[PDB]
């Protein structure tokens, strides 16, 4: 698996938050080992049967913790995933969508220079079927297994989830990188976590429009990734310079069309099914 | 969002920018009334819209008389200017900037845009101005220049110097250029812009810089710290039904197709786009509810999404949320039954109830089908308008 | 540079952070009249001086009498204030602050610097106000805090809560302690301050956070780029000779000794001061002149090393910089027949005509020596002074 | 040797000024190898036979030079070092004094993340006797040798040049790491390269007061530095608080004073001259 296992002990910022007390109450409840939570001005309290710290640095002391899932509203996250960095915290998943790209600009430069993992922000989610799931997703589509997955699409993973999930297939760890333009993490940096995971025999690599990211992940694979890969790029019929939602899925200056990055990935050696039917599918052909 | 031309000119100025000295104008008379107090013409009128190529469609003029100018005032206040980058059905015309004149000696380009490949605020220069860019790039890319801010120092002096003698500048020229760029620079910061383009930047024929023209998009996400930019938001150059989804936390963009696409995730509502055209569908919309999936949140979304005459069918596909796969059909049945959907409805659920939904809606006896998979609520919703 | 108290506390309120209600004075009147301004009694009025312990040295205290004020203000304005932080010859007083007493429930310290080892801005908080903190540092180092601005992101708001948390403030003062601490991290950051002083930041009787005290220090050599704190500087709070010979691009710190030091190079200025101190001498001063040692600077750095009366011999120590070694002989010469200096001087050259000058000197006749070597001129000094 | 050798080429930023011009005069008849010069604005001429350019990019492409001296004024000077580092340059030498602390502060976080050397600000100088000089200094009491010299101020340098090169001793290379409180290049940061330079037999390391880099450097001394060190502290007798000259000469909060750093090195094993007339006499000893 990558990122997490049923050891990584968990915090979370912005824990008695209505999302967070929410989507903790599910960890909770797939196993997932929240050790506690950080709320400014409620240290102190219990929440969830977990301890309430007023800073970041006062739980990772008292627990231990090493990741860290970010709840807080877009103002106030930047602050978050800096007082996080400055605490210790290794492994940061920021859910929060909204985030200001200039803040995301600086926040990725701070997670670099300090050597921390940051998955997000805006809905990613990772969840390694069996021991751990950090995320606002439905673990009852996965089976403990075998392909890897990194999507910058939240729905569009569960489809995968279940076809590979279907094909028992199974899936090592699931990774959703997030739909903003300029994320914590992106598909070569869990790209490479695959190819030197064991258990990870088969990745299913999910883009869509914008940024050049998938192109450059495309030319990484080609001359890094030995495993397997399918890859499948929603966006096709996306209009130009509209926001698709996502604030990365945007076409700007007619550059990151859902066209290019399939071409792109296919000429690097990667199974693109033209239909997200077909995933569970092509896998069981490389595979 | 984006900016008009003269907001962008009025930021400008209050970053001490050059630009032409002009007024946007809501009436003939005060369009008229401009010439007098910008002085002696010509001038140029320009109708103010979000769109590029206003000239190319005849919306920007240079006038040597009032009479004209009041004629150009009349002529598009109030109507739809149609470019090369508006729909056919073009953007409406409320202001009109009248502006000196400029005596144009050469055309440059200066612009700046979050790159998210380097992830960094990344400024370009060229001496190819007054043309698309992205086609100065795709010809000529050695004649374009370009330099990353640091997120660490600011943007820095050197930087505008670098761009100012790639572009052959000299003088004082170098140190005009070098200023405008600090300045842009820093409204870009300062005002979480996600984009700038003076196109053209020009250098006068008494041998001065100028901005000449003004695009500004701001980071929408930044507009709760960005106060003024958030005043300034024009949504009558914005399709409507945008901003309705967005009131109701939907995320619309419409097409040209006719079977609507109502999803839940950005992700899975291209997907799902995708996979109907994929079987000779054609994607009326974008509609991306996500989680909240309530009655009043899904009818919203049904409304929004028939407004569109030439939908032919509506295909819902949810998966997960906060909402019971069950609660989610009852919702469509009442927004069926409210809305008066005269449609076939297609639903595609998955998770909680999956099937006591999929039930409650053959059930019903609604024109609301229930697909068994992807790939069928696909053929499904494509079938269902075979010829209509 | 310093401030004073009133300039630190207008600059708190430009960046709304709290303060007394006050008024600098600068006459007996003024200061009477700020307490009807002010408001009801008592009133606190402070000597504003550079130097700290005014309080001990009774240049502050609570007054319930516009009559008391006035007499304060007579007595100290034009005076010099003596307090354990300054010379024994203490600092004019020439504006007196008049502010609203506060009623104080507990004090506590807040304060900033260049951290050189971090080679960050360090802010430290302690539940320690009103003592000398570097006591508190000492004694009780446990009970100080700190944070480092992080110089790629700003400060950040969660420092700020970090450290209130850590002085135990809860519910609003958390949120008053964080705006103070951005605050003055803002104005450390943009007004190119070296340090900041809130002792003691006091939480009040009434529940609130206020800058009773505030000491600002400003980098010198930021001053080009902040000319509100440039305007702001205040002379009479210097040795006037700093001043002086800084005019005249030399770097004057004057000392108890008998031994004028004259050196090029604040490094071999210091090493030669402890030469003549290991020798029995007594380094009357630290002048430092570089390079430039022309005949007006030579002539110049004379005037301001004898205008203490103090002073029993010059030790003149060159090596290198720009001026040969001859050609700042003839300019000590021409310094001494000139300034009329009546005291033995020791001359130390080294570089291009390092005896063509030695010569000129012992040629003069002037009571003028010329060392041979570090050590020696060492000796000689000390020697020429030996019961006198 | 250290940081410079005869085959350092050197372009200088701030060329066609006074300081500029005079200093690089200086360099290019000791032999030092200036290929050439930036200032914005007279690119396209030359000056002491050399090459002028208006960017330092320009002149690095045009030179391959690897080092940057600079004499630009206080207030541009953090520009330059930064356009320095953007184009390449991997070591800079800044004369420049009088740059506020703010930009040294940012400066030096720069040249950290960027791998890229800077000796100074606040007249440093750097000379590797018979090879290379880059400075103001006066090279003709210089003697190619074994002695490593690592100091905070240029006159006392000098001085310690002079007693090594008088007892024949002579130096490998002498670091002037500047006046400042925020120094590009600290003790540690030298003392390191001496200890793996062949060449160096013996260092002599001089301080004065203020800042706690002695007693740092005493400590890493102690546990990593094999070589010799002879070490000299100015400003016994300064006052405190007071400004001495130096920027960074300073004691403030009664911490940082001379005796406290000679202690510091003397618990280190360094041989502590009390009088820098010593130095010479006490290399003599453990050399
Ligand atoms: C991040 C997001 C999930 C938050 O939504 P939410 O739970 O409805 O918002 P809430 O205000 O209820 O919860 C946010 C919590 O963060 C807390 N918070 C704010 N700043 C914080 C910080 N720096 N560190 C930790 N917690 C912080 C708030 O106090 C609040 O908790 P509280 O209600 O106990 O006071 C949402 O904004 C989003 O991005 N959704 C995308 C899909
Ligand atoms: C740095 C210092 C040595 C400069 O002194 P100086 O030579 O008298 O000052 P000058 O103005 O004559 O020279 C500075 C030069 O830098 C140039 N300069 C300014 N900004 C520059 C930059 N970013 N890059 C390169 N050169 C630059 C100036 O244009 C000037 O050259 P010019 O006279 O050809 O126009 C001095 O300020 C000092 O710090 N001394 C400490 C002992």
């Amino acid at each position: 698996s990558i990122l997490i296992d049923k050891n990584t002990k968990v915090i979370c910022q912005g824990f008695t938050g209505s999302q967070g007390t929410f989507h903790s109450e599910q960890a909770i409840a797939y196993g997932t080992k929240m050790v506690g939570g950080v709320t400014p001005g409620k240290g102190g309290t219990t929440h969830l049967g977990l301890p309430v710290f007023n800073t970041v640095r006062e739980a990772v002391a008292a627990t231990g913790a090493t990741a860290s899932v970010i709840y807080v509203p877009a103002p106030f996250c930047k602050d978050s995933i800096l007082e996080a960095i400055d605490a210790g915290i290794k492994l940061i998943i920021t859910i929060t969508e909204g985030i200001p790209t200039l803040d995301m600009l600086t926040v990725k430069v701070k997670l670099d220079e300090a050597g921390v993992r940051m998955i997000g922000p805006n809905c990613p989610g990772v969840i390694t079927p069996g021991e751990c799931k950090i995320g606002i997703q439905p673990g009852h589509i996965h089976k403990p297994g075998k392909v890897g997955i990194v999507s910058r699409s939240g729905t569009l993973t569960y489809e995968a989830v279940k076809q590979t999930t279907d094909y028992g297939f199974g899936q090592s760890t699931c990774v959703g990188i997030g739909g903003d333009p300029i994320p914590g993490s992106n598909f070569i940096d869990i790209l490479e976590m695959f190819e030197k995971d064991p258990q990870t025999e088969a990745i299913v690599m999910i883009g869509e429009i914008g940024g050049s990211a998938e192109e450059e992940a495309a030319a990484y694979i080609k001359e890094h990734v030995t495993k397997p890969v399918v890859g499948y790029i929603a966006g096709v019929t996306a209009p130009k310079g509209k926001r698709m939602g996502h604030a990365g899925a945007i076409i700007a200056g007619g550059k990151g069309t859902a066209d290019e990055k399939f071409a792109a990935l296919e000429a690097a050696g990667v199974k693109t099914v033209r239909s997200l039917a077909d995933i569970g599918e092509a896998l069981k052909t490389v595979l | 969002m984006n900016l008009h031309e003269y907001q962008a000119k009025q930021l400008f100025a209050r970053y001490g920018l050059p630009a032409p000295v002009g007024y946007a104008c809501t009436t003939p008379r005060e369009a008229e009334e401009a010439a007098s107090k910008i002085g002696a013409g010509p001038w140029v009128v320009k109708c103010q819209v979000h769109a590029g190529g206003r000239g190319k469609a005849g919306g920007v003029k240079v006038v040597n008389s009032k009479e004209d100018i009041r004629a150009f005032a009349e002529n598009w206040l109030g109507k739809r200017l149609v470019t090369y980058q508006t729909d056919a059905n073009g953007q409406p015309v409320n202001q009109i900037l009248v502006e000196a004149a400029t005596d144009i000696a050469k055309e440059l380009y200066l612009g700046a845009v979050v790159d998210r490949s380097s992830r960094r605020v990344v400024f370009m220069a060229s001496t190819e101005g007054g043309v698309e860019i992205e086609k100065v790039a795709e010809e000529t890319p050695h004649l374009i220049h370009k330099v990353a801010l640091d997120p660490l120092t600011g943007p820095m002096p050197y930087q505008g110097r670098e761009l100012a003698f790639k572009l052959g500048l000299e003088g004082k020229l170098v140190q005009q250029f070098t200023k405008i760029f600090m300045g842009l620079a820093t409204i870009f910061l300062e005002r979480d812009l996600a984009l700038i383009a003076i196109n053209p930047l020009v250098i006068t024929k008494q041998g001065d810089l100028i901005c000449l023209d003004g695009k500004l998009g701001a980071d929408g996400n930044a507009l709760f710290r960005q106060p003024d930019l958030r005043e300034m938001r024009d949504q009558s150059q914005e399709d409507p039904r945008e901003a309705q989804a967005a009131q109701w936390e939907l995320n619309y963009v419409a097409l040209d197709g006719n079977i609507g696409c109502m999803v839940n995730g950005a992700g899975l509502a291209m997907g799902t786009m995708d996979i109907v055209k994929l079987h000779g569908g054609e994607p009326a919309n974008f509609l991306d509810v996500g989680g909240g999936a309530t009655k009043e949140r899904v009818t919203e979304a049904f409304k929004i999404i028939l407004s569109d005459d030439k939908v032919k069918a509506v295909l819902v596909n949810i998966f997960g949320g906060i909402v019971r796969c069950d609660l989610i059909a009852d919702g469509i049945i009442g927004a069926v039954a409210e809305v008066g959907v005269n449609v076939p409805v297609v639903v595609r659920l998955e998770g909680n109830n999956a099937e006591l939904g999929a039930k409650k809606l053959a059930d019903s006896g609604l024109n609301i089908i229930a697909a068994k998979g992807l790939t069928d609520a696909a053929q499904q919703v494509v079938a269902a308008v075979e010829g209509k």
